[PDB]
Formats: C-alpha cells, sequence, structure tokens
C-alpha cells in the first residue's frame, strides 16, 4: 500500500484556474491536491464524487474542463462537501473489509498507519507533530486491501503532537448520496 | 473563486 505525489502547476497557474474556473490539464490518480489561492488540502475521489473538507473548500465550486463544478453535496454539519469528479479522476471504492488496519494518506504521500477505535475515530501506531498533518484534510483513510474507509478531517492532540485522527466515515458520504 | 488540482497523489 505505497503512494507517490505529483505536482500538476504552480501558484500562478493554480490563481487563475481559481479565478476562470476553467482547468484543461490531465486529471489521473484517486487523491487530488487541492488548493485555493490561500489554502491547500487533499481531495478524494470515491464513486465519481470529489470528497473534501468544507473547513477548507467551503461552499466553492471546483475547476473543470467545461467549466467551474458546483458543489452536488454540502454538509457543514459533517463538515464534507462533494462535486461530481472531473474527466480522468480514478476512483476510490468504500470499504467493506470491517478491518481495524487503517492507512490514512497524507499531502506529502506519506501511508501512516492508524487503528480505527470508533466510527469517526482512528489512533496513530507512532504519533506524529500537529505540523506533518496540516493540509492533508480531505486525505483518504484506507484498508488494508485500498478501499476507502472515511476522509480525513481533524487531528486529535495532545499540546502539538497528534496522537489519532478524526475522520468523516463512509457510511455518512453514502447517506449524503 | 474556485477550488483547484495543484497536484495528485497516486495510489499502488
Ligand atoms: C493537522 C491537520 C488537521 C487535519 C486538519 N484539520 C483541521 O485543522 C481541523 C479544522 C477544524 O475542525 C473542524 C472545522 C469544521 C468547520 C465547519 C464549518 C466551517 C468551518 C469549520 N467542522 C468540523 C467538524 C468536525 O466534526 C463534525 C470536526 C472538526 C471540524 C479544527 N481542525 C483540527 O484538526 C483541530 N482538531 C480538532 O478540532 N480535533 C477534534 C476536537 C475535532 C478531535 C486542531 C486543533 C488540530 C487544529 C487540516 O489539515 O486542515
Ligand atoms: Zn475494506
Amino acid at each position: 500500500i505505497t503512494a507517490y505525489s505529483q505536482q500538476t502547476r504552480g501558484l500562478l497557474g493554480c490563481i487563475i484556474t481559481s479565478l476562470t474556473g476553467r482547468d484543461k490539464n490531465q486529471v489521473e490518480g484517486e487523491v487530488q491536491v487541492v488548493s485555493t489561492a490561500t489554502q491547500s488540502f487533499l481531495a478524494t475521489c470515491v464513486n465519481g464524487v470529489c470528497w473534501t473538507v468544507y473547513h477548507g473548500a467551503g461552499s466553492k465550486t471546483l475547476a473543470g474542463p467545461k467549466g467551474p463544478i458546483t458543489q452536488m453535496y454540502t454538509n457543514v454539519d459533517q463538515d464534507l462537501v462533494g462535486w461530481q469528479a472531473p474527466p480522468g479522476a480514478r476512483s476510490l471504492t468504500p470499504c467493506t473489509c470491517g478491518s481495524s488496519d487503517l492507512y490514512l494518506v497524507t499531502r506529502h504521500a506519506d501511508v501512516i498507519p492508524v487503528r480505527r477505535r470508533g466510527d469517526s475515530r482512528g489512533s496513530l501506531l507512532s504519533p506524529r507533530p500537529v505540523s506533518y498533518l496540516k493540509g492533508s484534510s480531505g486525505g483518504p483513510l484506507l484498508c488494508p486491501s485500498g478501499h476507502a474507509v472515511g476522509i480525513f478531517r481533524a487531528a486529535v492532540c495532545t499540546r502539538g503532537v497528534a496522537k489519532a485522527v478524526d475522520f468523516v466515515p463512509v457510511e455518512s458520504m453514502e447517506t449524503t448520496m | 473563486g474556485s477550488v483547484v488540482i495543484v497536484g495528485r497523489i497516486i495510489l499502488s
């Protein structure tokens, strides 16, 4: 269960694309590194929907080939938003395993092992500082088979060191749909 | 403005 990061564009391109809402870049992969002119986070594609956090994306539209992709789903209460995935985006599938051995995928393509300790919680096998996880919201929590368990939402930390992760569970992404 | 794709994470 390995991962690697690829850069698609710079900041100048990100700003102009943010303005026009028209993105003719080739889309590939399941985890999209998404950005605003100010903030950067992640977006995971599950069943043709590009899912991310509300605290990062807001009610903002997503830059697409035929123009701005309007939000298909907006749950402020669950801190979750979704867009119809842009062409080329490869999709992830919900987990049915019921496996407690989870894996969080970060913006720096690190596959950090998590151990499920509730519906929306999972403990970190090796605690990481809050900075290591910053900008990885919307990132996926994978089962050992590589199926979507949830989307990384918030960090459960004690004085700067993250000991666990809070995530939006796929069941709630299916409930939204 | 709109949320922009600026990179990707490819999974094995
Ligand atoms: C270290 C990185 C962490 C992952 C990260 N996340 C974030 O930085 C998120 C953002 C914000 O959390 C939320 C904001 C909003 C929200 C909604 C509407 C409008 C504005 C904000 N809704 C939430 C709903 C939630 O549960 C229902 C849980 C968390 C929601 C706070 N936070 C955290 O991670 C913080 N952690 C928490 O708040 N953790 C608990 C208490 C939820 C377990 C922080 C202290 C580490 C910064 C990021 O990368 O952004
Ligand atoms: Zn599974």
